[PDB]
């Protein structure tokens, strides 16, 4: 008989034909999927009085467990089944309610913002409902649905109730972002943005995806804080971190100016103890709202290579040492410039100084390399200055050894960040990066949490899916929607600290990047390691930068340039194509295809809405939702395995069936040269920076040990092609 | 595992 129990807890008789119908429905259009195979595996686990929800979970998992490279279409079979179960779970039926009724109910329950009902009329919601296509939920993959259900869809985390479906999320994010638009164009934009996000052309960050439409206003994910050399600034920095990590933001801290251990105690401020103690205080601030003082909340601290305590700073995450000299739960970014690299090449020494003892040096390091060398050589000979000399080879090897063993000791080439940038280094120099090393914005130290003369950088992100466009001229529409939606967001969100508001309203900085790069290269028949993708990469990143500046320029015409537009190089008629590292000319010969000189003039005359537009970030979740390869990285394998409460999550790279031999997997690359050239070509056009990785496989080297020579050679190649920063170092576990 | 052996004579030619 097999009794089935329902949601109200009432008994009906099992209906095996109904189940089969759903399976047959879900399978429509898929290849190599056996409905019988799924029925055999799930029916055996049924029993008298099994709830209906449990039947749904059982068949979902059955299909999920058959996902493989040989039958990738199980990804969709499981997904559709999952979508079906979520529909019934939220609406009690498959067919979603009308938009207007849904929004009314959610506003009354306190789950949606009430401004939605004030900002749009019932007729306008009826119009919006005709845009929605609920059948687009049938295009997700199983792993995507799991992320949607896990961290995007509005739900009751305690009771496990899901209140909405993907398409209401997409339509309402659009509705909120363009709510302040004139009624003559408002809904035309709403429809276009909804089409772009629901068909995976534009990806949005997690915070936006889960919050916009709900009553919250906290959407910042990266804050850049610069700390001055004083107890008041140390306290302000610390207070600012606590406020921002409680809202789940990644922090990027510049603590380079703090004077060295021993330096003259100046003002009562016991700076006799040096950097370490204060670094430990920033670590506890970063972990202040973390479970058991270690999980959640992250930061990357930056310091110059010539700091007098650099040798103690470089081994802070070494897992072998006294607790009083170790700050293990933060990542560090070392700041280098051309002079430092020269000393290494010539086999000379590097002189270490405390920032407080060398007037003008620290600022010169970022804004003027000629003045840096002048001051640096002067102070080397000045006998009144406290200093220390170390062999450049020793310092560079100590740094690289720590980078290699932890993977988390990053590099920032400060000269490249200021000679090739959107900002004028005399007025607004770039002095640090963020958590994942792709943001590069100007900052100013605070003397108090509420100091209005300080500046904290924030950046709003998003990305273009290179696997969902047919030709590069589709980026014109996409760039308009991406820029307009994110610029609206800058006025929509809250700012807990005055200095953060200042930078956002002054410069209106954005960071739009790409996902699915590997897939894109595979379908064009190119690889990473042999130089075959150089010209296509050049051509592709010229289109992205060109259309992003165009959209921003059009927006400034309409609504005015950003208040501090005059501090940008763009304001003086200087473009990315005028300041790139000239060595790039030897590795790419593609011509420019767009009219940059027409654009040059327009920017000069009407200005830009946003000071920065592009940045290439990492991405795990966004890419999962659109079944795309992460950011610009090569896949580690054809199938991704992730752990979940419900089971093992598998995801097959896009179009594996036809492109398995076209892909070039991470550990198939012979080395980092090909990849480092592509990053250099991308950096010619990007406003900010890229999260570049370096990868090494021990089994490709004699005795299973990566030679220091190879590590330093790749460091220098990166520098030669204009790479601004370097993120993770991946070493193989084989 | 790394082999800490740097040849400064080999790196010197490099052009930044």
């Amino acid at each position: 008989n097999l009794l089935v129990t329902k949601r109200d807890g009432s008994t009906e008789r099992i209906n095996l034909d109904k189940i089969h119908r759903v399976l047959d429905w879900a399978a429509e259009g898929l290849h190599n999927v056996s409905i019988s195979q799924v029925e055999l595996r799930s029916h055996i686990q049924f029993y008298d009085g099994i709830k209906t929800s449990d039947i749904h979970e059982t068949i979902i998992k059955a299909a999920a467990d058959l996902i493989s490279r040989d039958a990738p279409d199980y990804q969709y079979l499981a997904a559709r089944l999952a979508i079906f179960h979520l529909r019934k779970k939220a609406y009690g039926q498959f067919e979603p309610p009308a938009l207007y009724d849904h929004v009314v109910k959610m506003v009354e329950m306190g789950k949606y913002d009430n401004h939605l009902l004030e900002d749009y009329t019932e007729e306008e919601f009826k119009q919006m409902d005709t845009f929605i296509d609920h059948d687009r939920d049938m295009t997700f993959s199983y792993a995507a649905v799991k992320q949607l259900e896990g961290k995007y869809l509005v739900q009751n985390r305690v009771t496990g109730e899901i209140y909405e479906s993907a398409q209401f999320l997409y339509i309402l994010v659009a509705a909120c972002l363009f709510s302040n638009y004139p009624r003559e164009t408002r809904l035309q934009y709403v429809k276009r943005f909804y089409d772009a996000v629901s068909t995976f052309k534009i990806s949005l960050p997690t915070p936006i995806m889960s919050g916009v439409r709900t009553p919250t206003r906290q959407f910042s994910s990266c804050v850049l804080i610069e700390c001055g050399d004083s107890l008041d600034s140390i306290n302000a920095t610390s207070s600012a971190i606590v406020k921002y990590v409680s809202q789940r933001a990644g922090i990027g801290i510049n603590a380079g100016r703090i004077r060295a251990l021993g330096s003259p105690i100046r003002g009562g401020e016991a700076f006799h103890t040096g950097c370490i103690p204060f670094y430990k205080h920033f670590q506890t601030a970063v972990k202040s709202c973390s479970q058991g003082g270690v999980r959640g909340g992250a930061a990357t601290l930056f310091y110059p290579m010539w700091h007098l305590e650099v040798e103690s700073l470089l081994v802070l995450k070494n897992n072998r040492g006294v607790e009083g000299n170790r700050v293990r739960h933060m990542d560090y970014g070392v700041q280098i410039n051309k002079l430092m690299y020269t000393r290494l090449l010539k086999g000379e020494d590097i002189t270490l100084f405390s920032p407080s003892d060398v007037p003008g040096l620290y600022d010169a390091f970022f804004a003027d390399q000629e003045e840096f060398e002048r001051l640096y050589t002067k102070y080397e000979k000045d006998d009144s200055i406290r200093k220390q000399r170390v062999k450049a080879v020793e310092l560079f090897s100590l740094m690289m050894q720590e980078r290699a063993s932890t993977g988390r000791i990053y590099i920032q080439n400060v000269d490249h960040c200021n000679t090739h940038s959107p900002f004028d280094p005399a007025i607004a120099p770039v002095r640090q990066s963020n958590l994942c090393l792709e943001i590069a914005l100007p900052t100013k130290p605070l003397n108090d949490v509420n100091d209005e003369n300080g500046e904290i950088a924030l950046c709003t992100l998003s990305a273009f899916n290179l696997g969902a466009i047919n030709n590069l001229d589709e980026l014109e529409e996409l760039a308009i929607l991406a820029v307009r939606a994110l610029d609206a967001l800058l006025d929509y969100q809250d700012y807990p600290i005055p200095a953060a508001k200042r930078g956002a309203m002054g410069r209106r900085t954005l960071g739009i990047g790409v996902i699915n790069f590997a897939y894109y290269l595979a379908k064009h028949g190119k690889r990473y390691s042999d130089g075959s993708a150089n010209n296509l990469t050049h051509k592709t990143f010229e289109a992205i930068q060109y259309y992003l500046l165009k959209a921003s320029n059009e927006l400034a015409k309409e609504q005015g340039a950003c208040p501090w537009f005059n501090e940008t190089t763009y304001a003086k008629g200087i473009l990315p194509i005028d300041t790139y590292k000239k060595d790039l000319d030897t590795i790419a010969n593609e011509p420019l295809h767009y009219d940059w000189e027409a654009l040059r003039e327009s920017i000069k005359t009407h200005g830009l809405r946003n000071s920065t537009l592009s940045a290439l970030m990492p991405s795990e979740t966004s890419s999962q939702i659109s079944n795309a390869t992460n950011g610009i990285e090569p896949p580690r394998g054809y199938v991704s395995i992730k752990a979940s409460k419900d089971g093992i999550l598998r995801q097959v790279v896009p179009d594996y069936e036809h492109l398995h031999d076209a892909y070039e997997l991470l550990w198939e690359m012979p080395g980092n040269d090909g990849y480092l050239q592509l990053v250099g070509i991308m950096q010619k056009f990007i406003d900010q920076s890229i999260s570049a990785n370096t990868n090494y496989d021990p089994s490709r080297f004699p005795s299973g040990k990566v030679p220091m020579q190879q590590l330093l050679k790749d460091l220098l190649t990166a520098y030669k092609f204009g790479v601004k920063t370097l993120f993770y170092q991946n070493t193989r576990d084989g | 595992q790394i082999d800490s052996e740097v040849d400064t004579d080999d790196l010197s030619n490099f052009q930044l």
